[PDB]
């Protein structure tokens, strides 16, 4: 028989659904070293083009469709010798210009994803391309120079005995899409920043060791005649003073074998090295089981009295800070039956109940660490 | 009039341009790219080019998404000559993209004997749900470039933008920028003893 | 955060589903001479290979499905003038050993499908490559090799430009 | 899908009211009708097939069809045939106009695609002529007034 | 006074009118038909006369009926002159039909020492349903001339006229062009080397 | 400032007066009838008194009551002079009438190196009901002169008189006149050849 054909289950425009097997539409094969401490670049390209070979079920459909309905879920697989540390990042942002800092402060201010392969196998989380829409197609990320990175945070504690590889499962999931836009509200309900705070490096014996994060991350962070700065951290440095409940989000990216307990606080700057009763201010004391990874500290208003200035003049002395710190001590000490250091990756990922006072005519540059 | 409005907010200085030096008497302008922060003279002339990282400035680079208004303050500061012989003056172009064709935006026309100030705000609008991500091939978005001119570039010494954000701003995305190169502000004084 | 994954959206034996759009997995080009008055062979060809360049939505789960649920729907697409006749054929056969028959009486014994693109624009039908099971793979019909053929029965009565 | 600035034509461009109108706006969207016309004999019969594309796309691509499409056969007699593209096949708005030295590959907009299914064909020498116009927008959006861009693409 | 106001919008420049070149030293003057895009000088003085696209020009030729009010903004630029000896003024005459009797609609005077800028408005209003077809010989409507003159021609290089549409403004009808020549603007610096 | 305010509506003119040629540099003013249309320079001083009839200017003199207030620009041209040697000013004067008692109604001053203008607006309000007719001896009612005066009268060439009605405007009563005799325009150039 025949039919007519201008009416037919052919104008289909609805986005991708089903199983995590007909969503997946890429498979990407990414090499770590045999040795890496830190800072290098495991993989770096183009979303868009992260399907260049690939042929799942859902490949073919991911770029024929106008208009996608669903996040992208990336999961990485890859597990190590429980005697041995590590830690990864993943992290997408919506676009990239002339030679630009590979470094992990400038990456994870967009939607990131961090994790140890030492003690949890396989990490994994959703994305939206789209930062500021709903949408978003294939030939979207494509155009909008959508990159992606990865990256290798801290050493291996220890070297495997081979390369390893760890492979990646782009899926189009079924969740809806959100936007995450920053308005100039002086007080927001909650403020997204994931700014960096640093690499905390804790040698191994009993030295009497202590850190101090400025929590005036205004204008960025430290380079050598220079600053770099995401868009949150650059954005918020728009008030001159501010406050609110902090967030923080510790990783432990060193090998479980190096057992150490570390103690954090908001404290000022004129407090010695060789302080001590640091146990008198209000504080959170951190141990980390064989397998923990990650842990959330939460700092309410109760631990600054007023608001405190975004940015500070880099040549101020640290006894003449009047801004709050976040403190990291040692409890009691660092140790392993292996050579290695117990490093411990801070990232500042929101404050709730945020209060900007005043517009900041700014300060070029700011302190180092 | 004689009196003067109030003028107030926080403007801070985003990109400064000077003058080539003497001998060089032949009209000359320059381009100022408000949105990505880059500035770019029309030949080889020899020009100041500086900018500025004011927390304004960062945020409009690193900000791969950007919608609402700007508010901006041009200052034309020119280097002394007997007011009776000032022959200078300033046409303010301002326009989406230089390709030829492209139609100004606004049009400014100015001559201020000894030095002025002009100010002016365009729209940041663009088609994702509002966003123009600053010269994307996606929806062959433009940016906002904004050329000034000079009749006599050695009666006029330099173009000063100041710009400062409207409340109705707003912004997502981030943009992977290189280290940025600390860059200082030159007007005090140059003085040296 | 992480995740167990033995137990994931990963065990999917299920049939491919969808619209006519999600469901294309094949186009064939075939061609036809300005002069055929009756059994030429327009195109003969295994079925299974009628995906090789192919890749459209539903061609990768075309072949990755061990057990497909649905009859397989082939449309074609060819009009002539009003003052011209002619006659095809496409038909599906299980099999086929030397040199066979490509004669209409041959291949029209299983499921077939004729029509004249002289006075009914496009022609299409459903069939099963399966004549006993109900079910059937992609990589069924390229080992049980079927045939599918296409042949002009009756010449044009009037040649096209 | 750029028709801002109006046509094409030899060192010049020639615009109606309405599309000279419409490029008050830098970018737009919204629901895009069309009529297509026969406007040759019935006797040249071939099948076309439309969608909305980007413009990289290569001549001789061939899985058109894989993307959302609208088959369109003409009957001995039928005469006009509408077309009708819905929200979701664009992902955001686009620029109303774009510079004509674009390459076509660096093209950023939408495209209304016409390709033939099969082939075109008769017992009498012909071409098979195709009326495409863009009647109206339902539920337009025009954004941000634009500042311009001198004539257009010759198509 | 010595501060300035914010002043926004896009405006399109639409026509453009260069002064004779030396040594054409008398007083001279043009006008500009603002609703069809059509200039003329006063007798056969040399000028150079060019007419844009912007898409807002476009609209106004090719809509037969309109109404609403439009914003115009006038620029003029000068050649440089010792300050202290410009004698230069300009007389605008905001006009419906050129017709002797016919008084002005507004009128102004401006004597500004190298180049200046002065904003106005007009209401296209109708006789039809608030519609005026541009001069057509129905109820004998007329159209918008605006004319400008220049004491010295010799000091005052240039009449620029941008003009932005107002959003209440309506338009309905289209009337049968002939193709337009395609006119860039000729503001980058006059650069050849 | 710099930029120009909008400045809109309909302001047709009504009442122009030239200063008197060379050789006369003595100072010298003229007096202006807003309300009735006429002019009178101040001693017998050659000036070139041109009185219009726009709509307005014609229902002025045949409304024997009005009441409502009076949009006024005033215009200044001057014959082109050598800025750096300008000396001109203008001393408007707003009153109720010429007899020396009655003082000032609004008092202007402005010196304006080539020239300027100046938007100013009375408020015709009478005894009736709210209605003055112009000069009635009734109620022993004025009108409204405004009477300028150059310093020197060299390089200032004319006063131009431009006034609107606001819409709060009311008229009552026919006062019969003259026939009234045809004034054109003669700003267009002095063209002739």
């Amino acid at each position: 028989m025949e039919q007519n054909l201008f009416a037919l289950s052919l104008d289909d425009t609805s986005s991708v659904r089903g199983s995590l097997l007909d969503t997946k539409f890429a498979q990407t094969r990414v090499l770590l070293s045999k040795a890496m401490a830190g800072g290098d670049v495991l993989l770096d390209e183009y979303l868009y083009d992260v399907v260049n070979g690939q042929d799942f079920r859902a490949t073919v459909a991911f770029l024929r469709t106008h208009v996608i309905t669903g996040k992208i879920k990336v999961t990485a697989t890859t597990n190590i010798s429980d005697n041995s540390g590590c830690c990864l990042m993943l992290a997408i942002n919506s676009g990239v210009r002339g030679k630009y800092s590979t470094d992990v402060y400038t990456i994870c201010s967009q939607d990131s994803m961090t994790w140890n392969p030492g003690c949890k196998k396989n990490f994994s989380f959703t994305f939206n391309p789209n930062p500021c829409g709903d949408s978003w197609s294939a030939e979207m990320i494509s155009r909008s120079r959508v990159r992606m990175t990865v990256i290798c945070v801290s050493g291996w504690t220890l070297s495997p005995t081979t390369d390893v590889i760890a492979k990646l499962d782009w899926s189009i999931v079924n969740e809806k899409c959100e936007p995450t836009i920053y308005h100039l509200a002086d007080c927001q309900n909650w403020l997204p920043l994931n700014r960096w705070m640093g690499k905390l490096t804790f040698p191994q014996g009993v030295t009497s060791e202590v850190r101090r994060m400025p929590l005036s991350i205004g204008g960025g962070a430290g380079a050598t005649q220079a600053f770099l700065a995401n868009m949150p951290n650059s954005w918020i440095s728009m008030w001159r003073y501010f406050r609110g409940e902090l967030h923080f989000e510790v990783t432990k990216m060193s090998s479980p074998y190096i057992k150490a307990t570390v103690t954090f606080l908001i404290a000022f700057g004129n407090l010695s090295d060789a302080f001590g009763f640091y146990e008198s201010f209000p504080h959170r004391i951190v141990q980390f089981a064989e397998v923990e990874e990650k842990c959330t500290l939460v700092f309410s208003q109760q631990e600054f009295v007023t608001a405190w200035s975004t940015q500070v003049n880099p040549r101020t002395t640290l006894e003449a800070d009047g801004c709050p710190y976040l403190y990291a001590i040692i409890h009691d000490s660092t140790t392993g039956t292996i050579s290695g250091d117990f490093n411990l990756g801070v990232k500042l990922v929101g404050i709730k109940d945020f209060c900007g006072i005043g517009s900041n005519p700014g300060i070029d540059g700011s302190r180092l660490l | 009039g004689p009196v003067c409005a109030e003028a107030s907010d926080v403007y801070s200085p985003c990109m400064i341009a000077s003058t080539p030096p003497a001998p060089f008497s032949d009209v000359t302008a320059v381009t100022f790219d408000l949105i990505n922060g880059k500035i770019t003279p029309v030949g080889d002339d020899n020009w100041n080019t500086h900018i500025y990282n004011p927390p304004i400035m960062n945020v409009l680079r690193t900000a791969a998404w950007k919608s609402g208004t700007i508010h901006v303050q041009l200052n034309v500061r020119g280097a002394g000559v007997k007011r009776a012989d000032w022959d200078g003056q300033v046409f303010v172009y301002l326009r989406q993209s230089m390709n030829p064709e492209s139609y100004d935006a606004r049009t400014f026309v100015i001559s201020q004997p000894g030095s002025a100030m002009l100010n002016f705000s365009f729209d940041i609008i663009g088609p994702n749900s509002g966003f123009e991500f600053a010269e994307s091939p996606w929806a062959n978005q433009t940016t906002w470039y904004l050329e000034c001119v000079a009749t006599n570039p050695r009666q006029i010494q330099q173009f000063e933008v100041n710009m400062r954000f409207d409340p109705n701003f707003r912004v997502a995305g981030n943009i992977l920028m290189p280290p940025f190169p600390l860059s200082t502000e030159t007007p005090p004084l140059l003085k040296f003893r």
